[PDB]
């Protein structure tokens, strides 16, 4: 019988900033115990200072990528060349999901942005067009590997402030971009050694009101 | 998930937990599980997000549509019926939906169960989802009508706490809301972590465990 | 006989051509805009005083941030506010915001050409749509039966245009309130009337961005005559 | 493309008219002349096989038709018409009968089906009315031997004996003093041959007249023996020597 | 005569007369100019109001990063047409990973304007178009008529009053063909043929709109201040 | 399927069509509709030309749309059929996806909508057909009284008459019709509704039909005598 | 194109009639008459074959009264092909009744029915109108004995006793002035006869000119009976009446 | 929902600094069955391209028809046919990918693994690979089926990365192909000895070459190769 579905692997990452927005994602392409490709590129710009990822089965993923970008040209137009709100892509997005929801996208997408009031925004969506606005998100196959330690590294989940023993928290203090980038790296790091899936290479774009910027770094090809 | 409403003297509360699950890992330590329609309805979510998401979104289209039409607010009786019709609809499909209509109309406060197989019953109290069971022990035992908005909030309140001790696919935080004619006020997101220990301590309860 | 969608020897689509004329044997509308606000306007004309004037909507809430005015054939006129309340709505659906004025506008003119041998005829209605958007502002615009649409910073529709657009070109200037554009539809409404102008022979509106669209009380209009008499008779 | 005559091309006119019809009931009265006669043990329909060129063979062209064993038809008007009509008559006497109550239709309900084809012809859009008139002789167990006319509006008549076409005023009259009703079918022949001598020109012989008869049945004429209930088709065409047979005799 | 009551019908001479009408409706529509050199391809339009208090109707559509076009005649149907390059353009981007030629636009326009003239119930369109756009055979300019008739030129007008600026680029065709690398240059002598259409209005800071497309330069419209530049 | 453009727009701007369309409403019996201070009555013609009549059997010519809401007309009697079928369809169906019924002005509305439609779709003439729409909304205890037409346009009316001579009697309730104080009571409103007619009808036999349209779905169709006897006592008191 | 040929079936006239409607009334009127009669104990209907032949068969023949159902029946006034287009589907709605319901159908309800068709026909797809008109003559529990006409423009009404077709204005105003509530069947009947003997065109009222039908509770004890009559009977009530 | 029938084994691949070098084996197996022996799944499009076909044989002849009437398509209208307006590897490779893709979301899918290799317009490289479930990616080097498991490991030894493919010379690139395509016919119980090899260079254009051998195999040690585990005879 036709399998209509596949898994190409892969990891992805986003996190919202006071002022600024990441999205990363691992480069490595696979099915089964196989390799397709070390860099096949996962996260793009899909204009209007947006980075989207569609993370799981690759022809589902290239092909709502596709459809988005499309949204975008079409918004432009429509709406005499008006900038697509984050909030405004995630809601288009929710409705490309669900107009297959007999016959779903295999994927699980991100974005990230800054919203209207120039703080940094990503939204995080499930297969069948699920949405909501998020902190902090990892996705694909590492994700149960990443996200714990997200909410401790983060969110200060479980840290307390020496002394009061458990009585006072340790306080919400905000990250730069420099910070963020660190635990990016250590995540996809720490999920390369134990995840067969991630590795290869590491591909982050980071957004800012002055446009989309991109680092690459490289990861074990084993 | 555990979700529940009920109506009382002064208009209908709202509680919610904010766990998501995918298998044992929980992919989501807070999500939003009402929907906010209008300014004067609210749905609560049970099943698949997607669903109560698109399809409540679109009643809530619907139901901007009737008050543009008629210059008057749909009644809560309408508007989880249109809900009910969508569902009819896609009959047999695969739709996972469970979700309770809460509002205020000409009648007083309204509220209304729906869900995916074109259901829709009207009540005093409802409760939906894995944690349903913990949450109706808290609620039969110590609802009344003569209730006072402070009691009430806290009613909705404990009894979500309840629930997302026990089930492991409930917790993360209590979403609160207060439905009144003047519209639904949100009584904000409570930690369930910290909400715990404190209803412990305040309360005398949870004497099993140990804190 | 001959095609509904017929060019004459001009270059002109002759049942677009005739649907003006219907449009010029409608009751008056006018809208003027401002940077506080549009206000639109119009001529109610009840042919019986037993008709309850109030049950005259010619008047029309789209959006919140949008608003319509008609003069014409008026039954034809609810199809499109239909669509354009549908339109408003489902953009906001799809895309979790308000919908642009002239995006809306031109969502409503594409039915316009949607006629042939689609609906048989163009539609017998001239549409004034008002609005606010955080990209331009206060917007007036006029939609036509052929499909065309031009923005307005004032504009009058129906029997009394000419008389009318002669008047607002002389009126309008840059830095009008909104108080001074309500008295000036008002003193023009008044003037291309048949009946004697009142607050139940004549309906006011206006949209501004705090309150959004709003239909005027019979009682606030009277305040408004009674004021506009005054000041009149003060020189 | 498209058909877009969806409109019907056949109205009244003020005077409360329907013309298409009316002028397509003047075609049948430029037609050749055919008749029908019913006896007490049998019926018979005739006509003159008009030959458009010596050189065709009028043999291949056939103006009486069997519809059923049991069923045949003439017609006066637009022949090109008619043979349609035989062909949709032939194939409704089973869509619509055979095929539901394993039996072949009666006389006047076949009549029924082809009257209703013609009088769709005469409402429907983008077709004109079929300009010729039927005469349906046959033969079934409940309603015995039977003689309708159908014409282009979609009427139909039983008829005694009739006839339509060119001569059919005169030939009518001359029905009416020779019908009554104790006939035999030869007798009933004899006076077809007799009437329609009046309306023929030129040569007069089995070559060029057409008839047939609904009379006994047939069983030499079924193909098969073995079945008791099935005796034959009732339906028989005259030969050209059977014909000049009883010329002799006239 | 008795031969313009639809499409569908020939003249006895051959001609087509609900076309020519349709063709009439260009001739009353406001003035736009076409032109382009080696490496960039201009559109200049003179916009037209309905009155004072009124704006400006938009002449210059957009259709991909890489083509676009001006319009003469009934709006609606550039609205119409100009969708349908749209989605041509964007067709052959998504299927075939490649920007649609200008050329190839042209011909998509001409068979689509065409069925409109040979079938019964349906109009032809009614109104004139000027496509411009850069692909890889470098700048192309297209004039296209609703008959069908679609033609690849160095420079042309369409229009009320259109001869003016079409004689104007007819005489400086050896000039403004060699005007590379440097656009302002090309516009310059786009405004300068356009102001040889024009009696009693001149050209103002909300009535010109202009229009460019080149090697290094995305399909962008000029309008407001942005022109002021030029007047 | 047949597309025929048949309203469309002449030189002078009008759809003749749907101008003569109204002239079979000109052609029609007369209707009345009035509205007191706690009911509506609608009133109606009946042409004498025909007798012989079965007036057990013979179609009425108020119609309810719900148990709440009446209609009337006048003009072609084959087409009100038509939107009276199609109007009480739209009422079950509202009652069924909404759970209430309909507002007298939003099935007036509806009707309206269905009239208008048939002026501008391909293959149809506009309905030969003006009506009246009365009754009371839910659970509300003021009278109602709509009026629609060929074109597709409606309003309300506190009283209002098509049909017929319908100039007429349109000038008398014009004059004796007053807004400050409408018929208090149940008789106030009938009599004025037959004394209305009375100016058009002829003999007051069974030439007048009356029904009368209370709150909380109180309708009622008064009978001959009953009618008779408003008839008695408007002459009796005009002999002075 | 096609438009220029089209006759437009469906319009108004400048003074708000429908012109085939209007025209097929027309062709009518030079039907042959078809009365109805209705009695506190029975419906008649009586209606006149036009210019008839001596070798027509009129015993296996029918132009003028149909069978609807058991309890209803029509005579016809137009043409009969028409006629039977409109007859079976009448029938076809009795049954469709017949088995949801379980009862058989309300004479009314057949009545809106047919008369909904023919509407149709006026207002769109661009058909001439059935050049038809119907007297209904039918039984049901509700209202008991009831007749109705039907005409091209679908608009129908209640009777007591009504003509169509040929000379009605004439056939009216008689009908009219010797029609009584009180009236009984066999009365009715002998109405019915000497109506179309006065206001026929043809020189004398015979059987073979004739078709007869009688819808009777004179049926043993509670239900209804139609008869449609035969020549030799048609002849017989001639005789009995005093025509013949 | 099909299966399929007639199939043909592994398409590799692999980037060099001037262009690209593409192989496939001309076997047409049924099942176990080695049926046809003289088949071509190596198809050129222009001069600039070839498209290497796996899997299912009646759908590959299919593709091949799409493929020659798109040239056919390409040059009505079109006078730069052969020139700038001409068929780029990237375009023929888009196309097809949107097929594969629209034919498993119909749930009718062409049974087929494919690479497109060619050189753009202006001299990069192209290599992608397209399947029955309309996946893609791009490597340096690609290969379908048994080579993904034994070709790609050989030939990411010459060109392990992106930076190793300008220090590729054609000869070391052919060299390792045909090394790989020895190393199948050893292990791949559906290949054969018979095979065809493309060569598309920037500057010397489109080479193709049918016909090739595996040759230099190893064979001999098999004579002392006795039993399996205690027999010495
Ligand atoms: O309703 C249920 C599950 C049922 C339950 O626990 O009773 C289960 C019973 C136990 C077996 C499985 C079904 N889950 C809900 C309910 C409301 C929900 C509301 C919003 C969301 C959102 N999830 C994302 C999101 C998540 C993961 C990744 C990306 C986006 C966004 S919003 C998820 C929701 N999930
Ligand atoms: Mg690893």
């Amino acid at each position: 019988q036709f399998n209509p579905y596949g898994d190409n692997g892969g990891t992805i990452l986003g996190i919202a900033g006071e002022d600024f927005a990441v999205l990363a994602g691992d480069t490595r392409n696979i099915t089964d115990y196989s390799i397709n490709s070390r860099y096949e590129p996962k996260v793009f710009d899909c204009g209007d200072n947006i980075v989207m990822s569609a993370n799981g089965f690759a022809a589902d993923g290239d092909a709502l990528v596709k459809r988005f970008k499309n949204s975008v040209k079409w918004y432009h137009f429509d709406h005499n060349d008006k900038k697509l709100s984050i909030n405004s892509a995630a809601r288009n997005i929710q409705h490309l999901l669900y107009s297959r929801r007999f016959f779903p996208y295999y994927v699980y997408n991100i974005i990230a942005g800054l919203d209207e009031d120039g703080k940094g925004a990503v939204y995080s969506f499930d297969p069948v067009g699920s949405y909501q606005r998020e902190q902090c998100r990892a996705g694909g196959a590492a994700a149960s590997l990443i996200m714990p330690f997200l909410d401790n590294q983060v969110n200060f989940k479980n840290q307390y402030e020496p002394g009061t023993n458990g009585k006072v928290k340790k306080p919400l203090k905000y990250l730069s971009v420099e910070e963020v980038i660190k635990l990016v790296r250590d995540s996809f790091t720490s999920a390369t050694e134990r995840h067969i899936q991630v590795g290869d290479g590491l591909e982050i774009l980071i957004v800012t009101k002055d446009g989309v910027r991109k680092e690459f770094y490289e990861l074990k090809r084993d | 998930t555990t979700t529940l409403a009920f109506k009382f003297q002064h208009g209908v509360i709202a509680a919610v937990d904010s766990r998501a699950s995918a298998g044992s890992y929980i992919s989501a330590l807070r999500v939003n599980k009402v929907i906010e329609i209008n300014p004067y309805l609210l749905g609560t979510m049970s099943g698949c997000a997607a669903d109560c998401q698109y399809w409540e979104r679109l009643l809530a289209k619907e139901c901007r549509l009737y008050y543009l039409r008629n210059g008057e607010r749909i009644s809560v009786s309408a508007a989880s019926k249109l809900l009910s019709n969508m569902m009819c609809q896609y009959r047999g499909m695969g739709l996972s939906m469970g979700s309770m209509i809460c509002g205020w109309d000409k009648k007083g406060p309204g509220l209304y169960y729906v869900d995916e197989h074109g259901t829709r019953l009207s009540g005093n109290m409802f409760s939906t989802g894995s944690g349903n069971t913990y949450a109706y022990g808290v609620l039969d035992s110590n609802y009344k009508w003569d209730l006072s908005v402070e009691d009430a909030l806290y009613l909705g309140k404990r009894s979500i706490l309840a629930a997302a001790h026990r089930d492991a696919y409930s917790g993360g935080s209590v979403n609160l809301y207060h439905v009144t004619e003047d519209g639904w006020i949100y009584h904000g997101n409570h930690d369930v972590g910290e909400l715990f220990w404190k209803v412990k301590e305040e309360e005398g309860s949870f004497n099993n465990v140990i804190g | 006989d001959r095609g509904v969608s017929t060019f004459s020897p001009e270059g002109r689509l002759f049942q677009v051509e005739y649907s003006l004329e219907a449009i010029k044997l409608g009751s008056t509308a006018i809208g003027i805009a401002t940077k506080e606000g549009v206000v639109l306007g119009v001529e109610k004309r009840a042919t019986s005083p037993l008709l309850e004037s109030d049950s005259i909507e010619k008047i029309v809430e789209i959006d919140r941030h949008i608003g319509c005015a008609m003069s014409g054939l008026t039954a034809d006129a609810r199809s499109m506010i239909e669509h354009a309340r549908t339109a408003a709505v489902t953009h906001n659906l799809y895309y979790d915001e308000d919908i642009n004025v002239e995006s809306l506008t031109q969502s409503v003119c594409d039915l316009a050409l949607r006629f042939g041998e689609l609906m048989s005829r163009p539609f017998g209605v001239a549409l004034l749509i008002a609005g606010h958007d955080a990209d331009d502002g206060y917007q007036l615009f006029h939609a036509e039966p052929s499909g065309t649409f031009y923005r307005y910073n004032a504009k009058a529709i129906g029997s009394g245009s000419e008389g009318a657009q002669a008047e607002l070109l002389n009126e309008w200037h840059s830095s009008l309130t909104l108080k001074e554009a309500e008295l000036l539809v008002l003193k023009i409404l008044k003037q291309v009337m048949e009946e004697k102008l009142d607050e139940n022979n004549a309906q006011l509106s206006c949209i501004t961005k705090q309150d959004g669209f709003k239909i005027y009380d019979n009682e606030k209009t009277a305040e408004l005559i009674k004021e506009l008499k005054e000041k009149e008779a003060a020189e | 493309m498209t058909d877009r005559y969806s409109f019907s091309l056949t109205t009244f006119s003020p005077s409360g008219k329907l013309g298409q019809i009316d002028y397509a009931l003047t075609a049948v009265k430029q037609g050749v002349t055919s008749l029908g006669i019913k006896a007490t043990n049998g019926v018979v329909i005739a006509t003159e096989k008009k030959s458009s060129s010596p050189l065709a063979m009028s043999e291949t062209l056939s103006k009486v038709s069997l519809l059923t064993p049991d069923i045949g038809a003439v017609y006066s008007g637009m022949g090109p018409d008619y043979r349609v009509l035989v062909d949709k008559s032939r194939k409704v006497a089973h869509t619509s009968y055979k095929r539901i109550y394993g039996e072949y239709p009666p006389t006047k309900l076949l009549v029924s089906e082809v009257a209703k084809i013609m009088q769709e012809a005469t409402q429907s859009g983008g077709v004109r009315p079929f300009g010729v008139s039927l005469l349906i002789a046959g033969h079934d167990e409940f309603n015995g031997f039977s003689l309708y006319q159908v014409d282009p509006s979609g009427s139909y008549f039983p008829w005694k004996a009739t006839a339509i076409g060119k001569g059919s005023v005169a030939a009518k009259t001359f029905l009416e003093k020779r019908w009554n009703d104790e006939l035999e079918l030869e007798d009933a022949i004899h006076i077809a041959l007799l009437t329609l001598k009046e309306s023929v020109e030129g040569e007069f012989n089995g070559d060029t007249i057409e008839l047939a008869i609904i009379g006994d049945e047939n069983p030499d004429l079924l193909g098969y023996t073995g079945i008791p209930t099935d005796k034959g088709p009732r339906f028989r065409k005259l030969t050209s020597q059977e014909i000049n047979d009883r010329l002799e005799a006239l | 005569n008795n031969y313009d009551g639809d499409t569908v019908t020939f003249s006895p001479t051959g001609r087509l007369f609900q076309v020519e009408y349709a063709l009439e409706a260009i001739k009353q529509g406001s003035v736009t100019v076409g032109l382009r050199s080696n490496t960039h391809a201009v559109l200049v339009a003179l916009k037209r109001n309905a009155d004072e208090l009124s704006s400006y109707q938009k002449k210059i559509i957009k259709c991909d990063e890489h083509m676009g076009l001006s319009l003469a005649g009934l709006a609606p149907d550039a609205r119409v047409l100009s969708n349908y390059l749209r989605q041509q353009c964007n067709y052959s981007s998504l299927v075939f990973n490649r920007k649609l030629a200008v050329e190839r636009a042209g011909h998509l326009l001409c068979d689509k304007a065409q069925k409109n003239t040979q079938s019964y119930g349906g109009r032809p369109y009614g109104v004139g178009l000027l496509i411009i756009g850069y692909d890889k055979s470098g700048a192309h300019l297209l004039e296209f008529q609703p008959s069908g008739n679609v033609t690849e030129l160095y420079g042309t007008a369409i229009g009320a009053r259109s001869q003016g600026a079409k004689t104007y680029l007819e005489r400086t065709l050896d000039t403004f063909i060699k005007i590379d690398g440097n656009p302002d240059e090309l516009i310059k002598a786009g405004v300068e043929a356009i102001s040889q259409s024009l009696r009693d209005e001149s050209l103002t800071v909300d009535n010109l709109s202009i229009a460019i497309v080149g090697k290094d330069t995305p399909f962008t419209i000029y309008d407001g201040e942005a022109v002021a530049k030029y007047i | 399927g047949y597309d025929r453009a048949l309203s469309i727009f002449s030189p002078d701007g009008h759809i003749f069509q749907v101008e003569y369309a109204l002239e079979a409403v000109k052609r029609g019996t007369c209707a009345v509709g009035v509205k007191g201070k706690n009911c509506v009555v609608l009133g109606c013609e009946r042409r004498s030309t025909l007798k012989l009549q079965d007036t057990r059997i013979t179609p009425s010519k108020v119609s309810k749309i719900d148990s709440h809401v009446v209609l009337s007309f006048s003009g072609l009697n084959a087409d009100s059929r038509i939107l009276i079928e199609k109007a009480r369809v739209e009422a079950q169906s509202h009652r069924l996806t909404l759970e209430d019924p309909v507002t007298v002005e939003y099935l007036t509305r509806y009707v309206a909508g269905v009239q208008q439609r048939y002026t501008q779709s391909g293959g149809v003439r506009p309905f030969g057909v003006s009506t009246l729409i009365a009754g009371f909304d839910p659970r509300d205890d003021e009278p109602k009284l709509y009026q629609t037409e060929p074109s597709g346009i409606y309003s309300s009316w506190s009283a209002q008459t098509i049909g017929r001579n319908s100039k007429t009697v349109r000038e008398f309730l014009e004059k004796n019709y007053d807004r400050k104080e409408p018929p208090a009571t149940v008789e106030e409103c009938v009599k004025l509704t037959v004394r209305s007619l009375l100016e058009v009808v002829q003999t007051g036999a069974k030439n007048i039909e009356i029904t009368v349209v209370k709150p909380d779905s109180d309708i009622v169709a008064l009978s001959s005598e009953e009618i008779n006897q408003y008839v008695t006592q408007i002459e009796q008191e005009k002999q002075e | 194109g096609s438009r220029r040929y089209d006759s437009r079936t469906t319009i108004f006239s400048p003074e708000g009639r429908l012109y085939q409607v209007e025209y097929a009334l027309e062709s009518i009127s030079h039907a042959g008459t078809a009365i109805g009669i209705m009695a506190s104990d029975g419906i008649v209907l009586a209606a006149e074959r036009k210019v008839t032949s001596t070798l027509l068969e009129q015993d296996t023949s029918t132009e003028k009264l149909y069978k609807l159902n058991d309890k209803i029946a029509v005579a016809v006034a137009g043409l009969t092909a028409d006629a039977e287009i409109l007859i079976n589907t009448a029938r076809i709605h009795a049954q469709n009744y017949l088995k949801t319901y379980n009862e058989d159908i309300p004479v009314e309800i057949l009545v809106r029915r047919l008369s909904d068709i023919k509407q149709g026909y006026t207002q769109h797809g661009g058909l001439r109108p059935f050049g038809v008109s119907f007297i209904y003559a039918g039984y049901d529990d509700r209202y008991g004995y009831q007749l109705y006409t039907s005409n091209p423009s679908g608009n129908y009404t209640g009777w007591k006793a009504i003509s169509v077709g040929a000379n009605t204005s004439a056939a009216q105003t008689l009908l009219q002035m010797d029609y009584k509530d009180d009236m009984k069947v066999d009365d009715a009947i002998e109405l019915a006869l000497k109506t179309l003997s006065k206001t026929t065109d043809s020189s004398a009222l015979t059987y073979d000119r004739l078709e007869f039908a009688t819808i009777r509770k004179g049926a043993n004890d509670g239900e209804v009976y139609q008869k449609i009559f035969k020549p030799q009977e048609i002849k017989d009530i001639l005789v009995k009446t005093g025509i013949t | 929902t099909q299966q399929p029938i007639v199939t043909g084994t592994s398409v590799i691949s692999m980037k060099y600094d001037n262009g690209v070098i593409i192989a496939a084996d001309n076997l047409g197996s049924y099942g176990s069955l080695l049926r046809f022996n003289g088949v071509e799944r190596l198809i050129p499009v222009g001069d600039n391209t070839v498209v290497g076909i796996s899997g299912d044989i009646s759908d590959m002849q299919h593709i091949e028809r799409l493929l020659k009437d798109l040239v056919t398509e390409n040059a009505y209208d079109n006078p730069l046919a052969d020139a700038e307006e001409a068929l780029e590897p990237s375009y023929i490779f888009e196309y097809l990918a949107t097929v594969m893709y629209q034919r498993r979301s119909k749930m009718n899918p062409l049974w087929n693994a494919i690479i497109v290799a060619g050189v753009q317009s202006n001299g990069d490289q192209f290599l992608r690979y397209v399947n029955l479930l309309g996946v893609t990616y791009s490597s340096p080097t690609l290969a379908t089926g048994f080579g993904a498991h034994m070709a790609n490991p050989l030939l990411r030894k010459v060109v392990d990365r992106e930076s190793d493919i300008p220090k590729t010379t054609v000869q070391v690139a052919e060299e390792a192909i045909v090394n790989a395509m020895r190393v199948l016919y050893y292990r791949d119980a559906r290949s054969s000895r018979n095979f065809s090899l493309a060569i598309i260079d920037k500057n010397t254009g489109l080479t193709f070459k049918k016909n090739l051998q595996v040759e230099n195999m190893k064979w001999d040690f098999a004579k002392d190769i006795k039993g399996y585990g205690t027999q010495k005879i």
